[PDB]
């Protein structure tokens, strides 16, 4: 039956709040499991903007090393409206709190602006369970694939690459603000059961999946992961003479994307081209 | 279209989450009552993101708590402009005289309410099927007005595909299996699609059926496409892609050999040259 | 009387005033509690901001009311 993941345990999350296990060490938190329901409301609120850029609030609890996330409310837009519409997250009937907020980048790339790390340095500082989420609605749908943005930020005065797009004029903003936060391993969960049973509607489409056109609707992506492996492969032969594993890993799956790709094509190909010959 | 009803993929998994979770929290699955909004275009539903809407469910009755709404009205409004009420959902088999009562009382407020009824016990292949309208039937006497069931669609934007998609199966089981069923179930439907074709194609000649003379000709178009861009350019092309992706392989598999090697020698180093 | 404030996350702070206390002083009183400054740190009950000029005479709540507090970055 699994699942567990909802059932809001009251008592475990104000012990967890309680004890404050983040404080101690900076890099507690690694995972972050967003919901099928926080995904699909998201990417409908970024594409819902074009061009244009949208931000709201995502709700979530957190379970160890790993932050999970229920469900997703839009926001009006910085004037009052919003802070008005802050309220709904205790006006509904729901125990899931609030974890983070999610905020659009239409076309550039990914990472973390300068005031997007300081208002997520400071809503770490104040609330303790925060997570930023950077989707992009232009890259997805150009591409095809979920990209995903958990950008949890570093304290202040403390020390201690994957979306490399963008051409000429943010990537100036990208160096300087780059090692005050760190990402975070994506990790989707389906509640099974009902959801699970449902996702059949996935199976109606079945013309887009029959039609894919990959690897051209993706090719600058697989170009960028290229150009990401070659220094990832060039700093884990400096640090030889384990960077390697990673390097092999991205490879790996580069790779394993590619040739689902062509098997793809080849089923097609043997579905239609190979009859009435 | 015939009832031009459209229902969008979110509002399902709106429901099946809200069920989920009320499940979760009080132990024994409990009906739920919801509100869809979406765009009307005079003979257009449209169907899009559903909110909570609570309500009561007292014992048997159903109270009038649609304040809340009210207050969740200019909330919506917010952030859908272009959004207004069109109906309520439910979680159940078959309608029931609760039901009816909820629908009058929400006829108060909108004068074309639908009626969702996404079933999750449901043991079947086909998808529940949403909701079931009514025009609202009057005799003389009392009302009595039942549901009639009119057909919907399930009309999708780009981005909730792409959505779907990445919730659905795709990339223990290992990744060759899951990009490969995805592939299998689309071929079985398709295959499904043709062989039923060919099915009334058999029957129009064996005579059950009657012939109508334009289904034939448009199966005999189907055929007629069937090899599809068997081009000598075409071919170079996806033998340019099959090299490509070959190539890329090799590129990769050398370096898993690489990896493999490097640790082959790691583990080399400290057990014959202890220096 | 002794009203409690949350945050978004959910934390829970219980800050004792009078009744002819200032917002000024709700946000100091916070200030003393965490350390949010007062500038960048916004207050709502009932779904709506408090004015930064009225002594909570519409506020009586006698009881303990629950206040949402909102961190804003400084000006907007
Ligand atoms: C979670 C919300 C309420 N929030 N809390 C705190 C914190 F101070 F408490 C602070 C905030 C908050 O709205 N931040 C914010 C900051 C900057 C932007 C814009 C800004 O730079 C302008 C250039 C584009 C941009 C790219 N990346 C961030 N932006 C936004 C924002 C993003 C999308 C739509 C509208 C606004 C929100
Ligand atoms: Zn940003």
């Amino acid at each position: 039956s699994i699942d567990e993941i909802y059932k809001y345990d009251k008592k475990q999350q104000q012990e967890i709040l309680a004890a404050k296990p983040w404080t101690k060490d900076h890099h507690y938190f690694k995972y972050c499991k967003i919901s099928a329901l926080a995904l699909l409301k998201m990417v409908m609120h970024a594409r819902s903007g074009g061009n244009l850029e949208v931000m709201g609030l995502m709700l979530g609890k957190v379970d160890g090393e790993t932050m999970i996330i229920m469900d997703s409310f839009a926001l009006p837009v910085a004037y009052e409206y919003m802070a008005a519409y802050i309220e709904n997250a205790k006006q509904v009937g729901r125990l899931e709190n609030a974890i983070g907020w999610y905020h659009s980048h239409p076309g550039y790339g990914c990472w973390l602006s300068g005031i997007d790390v300081s208002t997520q340095m400071l809503n770490q500082q104040f609330q303790e369970p925060f997570v930023a989420v950077v989707i992009d609605p232009t890259r997805t749908i150009s591409a095809g694939k979920v990209n995903l943005g958990a950008f949890r930020t570093y304290p202040k005065g403390y020390k201690p690459s994957e979306y490399q797009t963008i051409p000429l004029n943010k990537i100036e903003d990208f160096g300087v603000h780059c090692k005050q936060y760190y990402a975070l391993e994506v990790s989707y969960f389906k509640s099974s059961l009902d959801r699970k049973l449902l996702e059949l509607l996935w199976n109606k489409y079945w013309v887009n999946t029959l039609s894919s056109s990959s690897l051209l609707t993706n090719a600058d992506y697989t170009t960028g992961q290229v150009f990401d492996l070659s220094e990832k492969l060039e700093q884990s032969e400096a640090q030889l003479g384990d960077k390697l594993a990673k390097a092999t890993r991205d490879s790996c799956k580069t790779t394993i994307e590619a040739i689902h790709g062509l098997m793809s094509q080849v089923i097609k190909d043997k579905l239609f081209n190979q009859i009435n010959i | 279209g015939s009832v031009s009803v459209a229902l969008h993929p979110l509002v399902i998994l709106n429901i099946s989450d809200h069920w989920i979770r009320m499940r979760s929290q009080e132990g024994r699955p409990v009906q739920v009552i919801g509100a869809l909004i979406g765009k009307q275009e005079g003979r257009n539903i449209e169907v899009m993101n559903s909110f909570e809407l609570l309500s009561h469910t007292v014992e048997e009755k159903i109270i009038i708590d649609k304040e809340y709404y009210y207050t969740k009205e200019e909330q919506f409004k917010q952030v859908f402009k272009e959004l207004e009420f069109l109906g309520w959902y439910t979680t159940g088999g078959p309608p029931d005289p609760s039901d009816i009562h909820v629908h009058k009382q929400v006829c108060e407020i909108i004068e074309s309410p639908l009626f969702l009824k996404l079933n999750p016990m449901t043991k079947h292949t086909d998808l529940p099927v949403s909701v079931f309208e009514s025009v609202i039937d009057i005799i003389n006497g009392e009302a009595t007005m039942l549901f009639a069931e009119l057909t919907y669609t399930l009309a999708t934007e780009e981005a909730e595909r792409i959505g779907v998609d990445h919730v659905a199966r795709m990339t223990e089981n290992s990744t060759v299996a899951e990009h490969l069923i995805a592939q299998h179930s689309a071929i079985k439907m398709l295959h499904s699609r043709v062989k039923l074709i060919l099915e009334y194609v058999k029957a129009s000649e064996a005579g059950e059926v009657p012939f109508n003379h334009e289904i034939l000709r448009e199966a005999y178009a189907l055929c007629h496409c069937l090899p599809v861009l068997s081009t000598d350019k075409f071919k170079t092309d996806f033998y340019d892609q099959c090299n490509d992706v070959g190539l890329m392989a090799y590129l990769g598999t050398i370096t898993k050999t690489c990896n493999t090697m490097n640790q082959f020698v790691n583990k080399f180093n400290v057990l014959y040259d202890r220096q | 009387m002794l009203i409690k404030v949350k945050t978004l996350t959910g934390k829970e702070i219980e800050i004792d005033i009078e009744p002819t206390d200032k917002v000024e002083r709700i946000k100091e009183r916070v200030e003393e509690k965490e350390g949010i400054p007062p500038q960048q740190q916004r207050l709502i009950y009932s779904g709506k901001q408090m004015n930064d000029e009225k002594t909570a005479a519409d506020y009586k709540i006698l009881g303990g009311s629950v206040l949402h507090l909102v961190l804003a970055l400084r000006g907007g």
